């Protein structure tokens, strides 16, 4: 029943940079919250719990504050270790405990422009009757780029990378699904990119090969 | 198991001290429908100890099952029922349609709609009255628009409705500035004698050889010592029997 | 050392019984609470169930009524048996330990396993200065990453996560830098026992 | 328990030879430490007690009622009334107007007799014992040592003390008050377990004798006890004359 | 004769943030100076003692630096209890002691829009000459709020509420009181208000009848 | 514990003679200075006067000359007797001791007294989705607030505080939340002793 409401999904800070990771409760729940760590190559792992008590083997940096309906989990410096999801629990109500949604911290730099391209695949594919048209956009230090496609100027599930280590940059990938007879009806495609730094490219035309 | 519940508008508050409290017995009863619990551990209720846990009882409709808790806001919530803001105890409900057979209904079951909402932790505001619905009085009685008594739960769809009526059994688990007796139960091993063993009579922890004393003590001597201030006997609960304790050879 | 062991995560049936199992190590089993905490892809942490030291069992809203977790004092060995599973169901479940204290809180991960519940089943996929790449379709959950030219090639190679396809299966997308002032994606596919491959020469 | 040995205890026992307080019926008395209680009229005059703090509307606390056959327990929250007393039509009460945010109810089973009570740990011990007398209202001129009987778990703060007396709904109801000192006691344990005798060692130099040899038959001679010593009465503070006057004035 | 400069009257901050509360001096006073705490509707309470010592019983969040001429109080972690009102002392010269005009600390959040109603009073005092023209703004976040009083398109002073404990909002009041016998000099009265959030508020105003 | 006490702050006329009590407890008091601090309404603190161990007094540029403070090392008593008030002094006094050391710093506060000098009198008040409210004119300094429908609505209620009148009065405004798809306020004064109370529509 009792519910939680963290920071932002995403944060953007650098080395040594100062983040406190903010996190409310529905009502007033004490000090009985927690905190977790949880980098998308391993499991998870406690840093804070009771909102006071640091777990051993927990570097001192991070710090956790705040109780009753806000809660603030503090980073002195950042280290490359430290750049990971971070996800509050409370522990008021113990048998209908609730986690939050997650929190990403991602390492600070200029912002890159996602490099559009475009090419159709063999025509193995087209041998089917489903087709597919693929959008490029690599090596770009936001995330939130948004790609839509638009037929003759249908929609499909977008994947994207995890950041780079050395360029600090995200890779997106979007596909055209095309249906049966839809490859065969429809011949002029165009892929739909909104991302800042470019001049709203909302229509990228191709043709079918 | 009462059988007799009562109405959420009067409940039976029961207060419970000095008990073994069987915490292994709650969940034996019947398949609970709601079992949230609160600040106390469940896992860990049976080791904890507690001065007076307060024990209370109501019957509610399906829809107030997810009122009873300390962030409400309801009917059930406001005007009925309040639980305070820091709340260690837990809520169990089940469901009660079979218990309430009755296709008439509006029987032994009736409940709160205005009159101070927000009502006070704990407190029964059993005092039958009329709101004061227009200017005037209406001499403490029904009238022209002053038709605000308490209402009665209407509990008629038998097995038509999934708006089932739940009884609902609030534990208050309270622990004061005074010695806790609510405490869970201490189990007991088989008593040996003649040989060395590592004893523990009633939290007198020891070591050394257990036989039976010829020695006879008061009603009220649970502890046997000699000169030196040291301790050889003890009274040996649950049987009663005075027991001789010589060190170890 | 300390760590929890964890088996019996794979694809089932919708509906069908599953049975997980978690082995603890390193401490006195019989003296902490375990509990369980499942992730949905792309989801956060949702806690399933828990049992106690003293036996006593619960469960979540919406997994009370067909979970049943059980636990042996001996052999240091946790279980969870599920019954009526649906595709909502999928997730990544982990095993966890409950501290000491007077309130609920993971002190000890395990390694934690994936659960798929789905109808579909193991099909074989198709493959299909410039950036180009191949594009694969009708692809499945594989434990080994796509590679180009048996991963011998030192120019810049990028794998995207699956998409979920209609009928259960994935679809994979790769890229791949080639002079154009010729590679082969090499595709091996684990599960299906085959391997797949094609060129991207200009 | 212990056997044929003296054991030197160091608690809150009445002071031998004190300046104990008789009491007659027709207010409230004080608790520093704890009351010893003693009276040898009929069962059917004093039936209970009550303890508190500060009993006017709050600091909830209530103590002894008594039944004719029984014994009833509790420290709820009471709303005091000024001379307490229980009326028989037939029992009844009349200090319970108005018993809110109860507390932990007792119920058990209950010549002159003799009570002591105790709140110095967190509990609420009393100590009593019934023994046959031959004097007509005085004190026995002998010994008998109070056994447990009660040790509630109580966790009230007392600091005021007011006995019940039985009323038949309209020079009486005579009652001993002692009072409580912290001091070093030597208690013979006879060989079943019993105290026989015991000595008050702050009372005369012959009971510091005792004290010291940890028997109660001393033999002739001289024995070293404790220790004297003046303590310091004022103080002195001397320093030389005030000089030089500080030429600071010459200044202004 | 010494004087003492402190920060803005108020500084806004959110939960866990770090405010650093500067006060200099007219010259060099060494480290003769501490600082207070005084929440208001209490009395106050010391903080920093010698600019260098911290008092007793107070967090470890609290911290005094600077000496000479220019004073830092820095705070490291907001808590609720710490958002009052400070002031800090010079003690060179122990007779001529001066305090510092104050610093407000209050808690940041959206710019809340100030609700402007105006309604007129009761007839009771419309019975007599001496009537009343009252402008009422509701639940505004800053504190800049400044009203004005406009004769057909008298004045007195406004008020303002404390920030709520909840919305953490202002709310202000002003009147316009008249004098015998002239309420009927005017038919239009209008209320003028100026805030950082609201614009063009005049064209409220009373139409007597 | 350990506080200070305050008595004898209050109306004056302007000119009359008036006398300020303090009483210390939970220390020993005759080891300690004391000091005198007020605070106008809206001011920061200003320091008034004060007196050392020895008995010597300190006074401020515009407080030397009509004032004088005393302190008595029995009974843990301070005054601070005045003389020739007028508006401008109008502030909340504080009593405050000096902290041990060599600078004065103050280490304890008291309870605070408030303090006005002026020739007024006090005058009985009288009442003067949408939003509006009762307005009060020709009051006086109150210790108790309007309140709405007696005092049993608090949600939508809010209260400003007074401002000062020529003739010496006050005025306070009052506002409640009222349903436009009916409340009567209350305006109580205490040193009138007269509760005035008017319902509303909007
Ligand atoms: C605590 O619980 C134990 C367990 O029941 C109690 O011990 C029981 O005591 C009764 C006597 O009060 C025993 O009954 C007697 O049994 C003997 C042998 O069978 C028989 O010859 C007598 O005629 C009489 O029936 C009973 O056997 C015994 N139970 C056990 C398991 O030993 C005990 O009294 C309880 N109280 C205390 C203070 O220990
Ligand atoms: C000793 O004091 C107790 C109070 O602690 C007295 O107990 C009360 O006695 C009355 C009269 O018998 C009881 O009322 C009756 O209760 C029965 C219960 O089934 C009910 O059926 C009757 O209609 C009637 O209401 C009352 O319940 C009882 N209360 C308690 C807490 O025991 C007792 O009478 C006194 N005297 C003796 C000799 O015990
Ligand atoms: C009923 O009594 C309890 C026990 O005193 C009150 O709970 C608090 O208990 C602590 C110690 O256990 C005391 O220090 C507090 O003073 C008690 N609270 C209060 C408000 O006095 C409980 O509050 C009492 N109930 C009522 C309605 O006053
Ligand atoms: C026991 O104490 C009482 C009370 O002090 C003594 O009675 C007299 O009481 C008055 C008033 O309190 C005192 O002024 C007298 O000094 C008391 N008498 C004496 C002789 O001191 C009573 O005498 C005391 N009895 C004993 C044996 O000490
Ligand atoms: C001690 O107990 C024994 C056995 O009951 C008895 O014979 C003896 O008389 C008792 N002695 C005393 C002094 O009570």
């Amino acid at each position: 029943d009792i519910q939680m409401t963290q920071s932002p999904s995403s944060l953007s800070a650098s080395l040594g940079d100062r983040v406190t990771i903010t996190c409310r409760a529905s009502q007033t729940i004490g000090r009985f919250l927690n905190w977790y760590q949880q980098k998308p190559g391993k499991a998870p792992k406690l840093l804070i719990y009771g909102a006071s008590s640091l777990q051993i083997g927990v570097p001192s940096r991070f710090s956790g504050s705040g109780s009753g309906t806000d809660f603030t989990l503090t980073i002195s410096s950042l280290q490359p270790e430290d750049f990971a999801t971070y996800y509050c629990q409370q522990s008021y109500s113990m048998p209908p405990v609730t986690f939050g949604q997650g929190t990403r911290l991602e390492i600070k730099r200029t912002v890159a422009a996602p490099s559009v391209f475009i090419f159709p695949p063999s025509d193995e594919q087209l041998k089917s009757g489903t087709a597919s048209v693929v959008c490029l956009l690599n090596n770009f230090y936001p995330r939130e780029a948004k790609v839509q496609w638009k037929v003759d100027n249908g929609n499909s599930q977008e994947s994207v990378t995890e950041q780079d280590s050395k360029d600090s940059t995200y890779s997106l990938s979007s596909t055209l699904t095309l249906s049966k007879a839809d490859y065969e009806k429809h011949k002029v495609y165009a892929c739909e990119v909104t991302h800042q730094g470019l001049s709203s490219p909302v229509t990228k035309s191709f043709n079918r090969g | 198991n009462a059988t007799t519940f009562a109405s959420v508008y009067a409940w039976n508050r029961k207060r419970i001290s000095n008990c073994v409290a069987d915490y292994s017995v709650i969940y034996n009863f019947a398949p609970f429908f709601a079992f949230k619990c609160y600040g106390v551990s469940p896992t860990k209720l049976n080791d904890l100890c507690f001065t007076n846990v307060y024990a209370d009882s109501f019957v509610i409709r399906g829809n107030e099952v997810s009122q009873i808790a300390p962030g409400q806001t309801g009917n059930i919530a406001d005007y009925n029922y309040k639980l305070p803001d820091d709340f260690t105890g837990c809520v169990i409900a089940w469901n009660s349609n079979k218990l309430d057979s009755k296709p008439s209904g509006n029987y032994n079951y009736l409940y709160r709609l205005l009159r101070k909402s927000k009502l006070k932790p704990f407190e029964r505001d059993i005092s039958t009255e009329i709101y004061q619905a227009g200017n005037k009085p209406c001499n403490g009685v029904a009238g022209p628009n002053c038709y605000s008594p308490l209402q009665s739960y209407g509990f008629r769809p038998t097995y038509g409705v999934g708006h089932q009526p739940y009884r609902v059994v609030v534990l208050s688990f309270e622990l004061l500035h005074a010695p806790a007796t609510v405490c869970g139960p201490k189990k007991s091993t088989n008593l040996v004698k003649n040989k060395c063993v590592n004893f523990n009579f009633n939290g007198l922890t020891g070591t050394g050889v257990l036989t039976e004393s010829n020695k006879k003590f008061l009603p009220f001597q649970q502890f046997g010592r000699d000169i030196a201030d040291t301790t050889d006997a003890v009274r040996d609960p649950q049987t009663l029997e005075i027991l001789d304790i010589t060190p170890c050879s | 050392e300390v760590q929890l062991a964890e088996s019996g995560g794979g694809l089932v049936q919708p509906g069908g019984s599953l049975r997980l199992s978690c082995a603890a190590s390193g401490f006195t089993f019989s003296t902490y609470d375990m509990h369980w905490v499942r992730q949905v892809t792309g989801n956060g942490l949702e806690w399933v169930s828990t049992i106690g030291t003293g036996g006593d069992t619960y469960y979540s809203d919406s997994v009370k009524g067909r979970f049943t977790v059980s636990r042996e004092n001996a052999k240091n060995a946790l279980f969870l048996q599920i019954n009526g599973l649906r595709a909502g169901d999928t997730a990544v479940y982990y095993c966890a330990r409950g501290g000491s204290g007077q309130f609920w809180y993971f002190d000890l991960w395990g390694r934690g396993t994936l659960v798929t519940v789905s109808s579909a089943s193991t099909k074989g996929p198709s493959v299909f200065t410039a950036a180009l790449g191949c594009l694969v379709k009708d692809y499945f959950p594989e434990p080994v990453t796509v590679s180009w030219n048996s991963g011998a090639l030192t120019s810049g190679v990028h794998t995207f996560p699956a998409v979920l396809q209609s009928s259960g299966l994935y679809s994979l997308s790769s890229v791949v830098t080639v002079p154009s002032s010729t590679y082969i994606c090499n595709v091996n596919h684990k599960p299906s026992n085959t391997k797949v491959d094609k060129r991207v020469e200009p | 328990f212990r056997s044929s040995v003296l054991h030197s205890t160091h608690d809150l026992f009445l002071p031998f030879f004190s300046n104990v307080t008789w009491f007659h019926a027709i207010p409230a008395l004080p608790f520093n430490d704890g009351v010893y209680f003693a009276s040898t009229e009929k069962s059917n005059i004093i039936r209970g007690w009550i303890f508190g703090t500060t009993l006017d509307s709050k600091t909830q606390s209530l103590l002894i009622v008594n039944n004719a056959t029984n014994v009833v327990i509790k420290v709820c929250e009471f709303q005091f009334c000024n001379d307490p007393f229980l009326d028989v039509y037939e029992s009844e009460f009349r200090v319970y107007s108005s018993a809110n945010n109860c507390t932990f109810e007792y119920v058990s089973q209950p010549n002159l007799r003799e009570f002591v009570f105790k709140n110095i740990d967190g509990y609420f011990k009393i100590y009593s014992k019934h023994t046959p007398i031959n004097l007509e209202r005085d004190l026995p001129q002998g010994f008998s040592a109070l056994e447990p009987l009660v040790d509630l778990p109580i966790g009230i703060n007392i600091t005021r003390f007011q006995t019940l007396l039985a009323l038949h709904r309209s020079g009486a109801a005579a009652y001993y008050v002692g009072y409580l000192q912290p001091r070093t006691f030597l208690l013979k344990y006879n060989e079943n377990g019993t105290i026989t005798d015991a000595v008050d060692c702050a009372l005369d130099p012959l009971s510091e004798t005792k004290c010291t040899l940890k028997s109660f038959t001393v033999e002739k001679g001289i024995y070293q006890t404790s220790n004297f010593r003046v303590q310091p009465t004022e103080s002195i503070v001397r320093f030389p004359n005030i000089t030089n006057l500080c030429p600071f004035h010459e200044v202004f």
